[PDB]
């Protein structure tokens, strides 16, 4: 039983400074050192920091040297991890780990949950819902939730009365720094010309609840 | 012909198990909405066995 | 630095069948590498350190072997809660730690001819000014499926971005989805859109195309 919890992530334009915190519970926090490790969307993982025990050693990647700092406080049990200066190279979720000291080399014994850091230079912006209707053996509909930020985007369909045979893929960060969403639902072709079918995206961030109406193309 | 003997004939979906359904809501066989009324594509669930 | 390729990329296989990993450094190594496991999503979780030492508390079924550069993870016999990304990271170097490029162990199952779709740009997307044509390869297997886009019978790279969804839970089936985006100044100079799909489950590439402003 050891809990480490991760907070402090969020959306910050480049060259702003973050302050991440650690709180690890269920064991000795200050005789172990703690281990930065950040990972990005769809990326592999990095290895990132390491402060002591004792929080007199500082140790942190070439790509992040010069550039982060990393401090414990024994007292409170927590790990502080200040981020300065941030790049869009920074956007990553980032997780404490214990050491476990077993081995004279550094391992990795476990892991938290992490906390998500976005770096980006756009302001929070409403999703535009677009249709994307079916043609004349089943069908196949869907939305289109383009120029939106930051994540995420909530997709239903029918106010959720719909759930069987819906698709949302994983949102894309286009070029414009925005992201790019499409909904999917397949339906028999017999129901096609009376049945309403909408969309509902909510957005919180930038607070945008839209319902889409998907009808068959006309022609 | 006994007819006090029903059961279910339209479900918009399959009951979990050990599910009591007893709802009169007029199914919508057809994707026209029935608003509680029936006629086309608007049947009542329960059947009556013979 | 040390760099750890670790093969292979993604492989398929059953529950039961005898899984096995290889994961060379560029350098040697003495017993200091090790193996994780990941979940989509979830957080990696330690298997194997020293490379011949099995985490507590991790069933018995993964065995860690080699030294040097060569090093392998073996599993038995494949359980359906072992279907993830397994890494390698050398331990040698402490201060340049780098991790393997990962091996997906994906459920082995028949081959899935893919369903294509393709849908031209919204008549709302044209009045912004972009405009997007959506190529969609649904319920196929393996993910392994070639996409590619034609305009006037002439090849498109670049252009588009594709997105590919995990291994389906009901019929561990793969769908892509490939965006071709561009200008509606670029969309009238063109007539025929078409995308081409090649997979394992397709004799000959299948075509679906479609002229602007045709219905």
């Amino acid at each position: 039983e050891v809990q480490l919890v991760e907070s402090g992530g969020g959306v910050v334009q480049p060259g702003r400074s973050l302050r991440l915190s650690c709180a690890a519970s269920a064991f000795t926090f200050s005789s172990y050192d703690m281990h930065w490790v950040r990972q990005a969307p769809g990326k592999g993982l990095e290895w990132v920091a390491v402060i002591s025990y004792d929080g007199s050693n500082k140790y942190y990647a070439d790509s992040v040297k010069g550039r982060f700092t990393i401090s414990r406080d024994n007292s409170k049990n927590t790990l502080y991890l200040q981020m300065n200066s941030l790049r869009a190279e920074d956007t990553a979720v980032y997780y404490c780990a214990k050491d476990g000291g077993k081995l004279w080399v550094y391992y990795f014994d476990y892991w938290g949950q992490g906390t998500l850091v976005t770096v980006s230079s756009a302001s929070t912006k409403g999703p535009s819902v677009f249709p994307l209707a079916p043609s004349s053996g089943t069908a196949a509909l869907g939305c289109l939730v383009k120029d939106y930020f930051p994540e995420p985007v909530t997709v239903s369909w029918n106010s959720g009365a719909l759930t069987s045979g819906v698709h949302t893929f994983p949102a894309v960060l286009q070029s414009s720094g925005l992201y790019s969403l499409s909904s999917v639902v397949t339906v028999p072709s017999s129901s096609l010309g009376t049945q309403t079918y909408i969309c509902n995206v909510n957005h919180k961030p930038s607070n945008t609840k839209v319902d889409k109406r998907v009808e068959p193309k006309s022609c | 012909g006994n007819y006090n003997y029903l059961y279910r004939l339209f479900r918009k979906s399959n009951l979990k198990p050990f599910e009591r359904d007893i709802s009169t809501e007029i199914y919508q066989a057809g994707s026209t909405p029935c608003n509680g009324v029936e006629g086309f594509n608007c049947y009542f669930p329960l059947q009556s066995y013979g | 630095d040390i760099q750890m390729t670790q093969s292979p990329s993604s492989l398929s296989a059953s529950v039961g069948d005898r899984v096995t990993i290889t994961c060379r450094a560029s350098q040697s190594i003495s017993s200091y590498l090790n193996w994780y496991q990941q979940k989509p999503g979830k957080a990696p979780k330690l298997l194997i350190y020293a490379a011949s030492s099995l985490q507590s508390g991790v069933p018995s079924r993964f065995s860690g072997s080699g030294s040097g550069t060569d090093f392998t993870l073996t599993i038995s016999s494949l359980q359906p809660e072992d279907f993830a990304t397994y890494y390698c990271q050398q331990s040698y170097s402490t201060l340049a730690l780098t991790f393997g490029g990962g091996t997906k162990v994906e459920i082995k199952r028949t081959v899935a001819a893919p369903s294509v779709f393709i849908f031209p740009p919204s008549d709302e997307q044209l009045k912004s000014g972009t405009a997007s044509v959506v190529c969609l390869l649904n319920n196929f297997y393996p993910r392994e499926a070639k996409v590619q886009w034609k305009v006037d019978n002439a090849l498109q790279s670049g252009n588009s971005q594709e997105s590919v969804t995990e291994q389906d839970s009901k019929d561990s089936t793969y769908s892509l989805s490939s965006t071709l985006t561009l200008s509606k100044a670029d969309y009238e100079k063109h007539k025929v859109y078409a995308c081409e799909v090649t997979h394992q489950g397709l004799s000959s590439p299948v075509t679906k195309s479609f002229n602007r402003g045709e219905c």
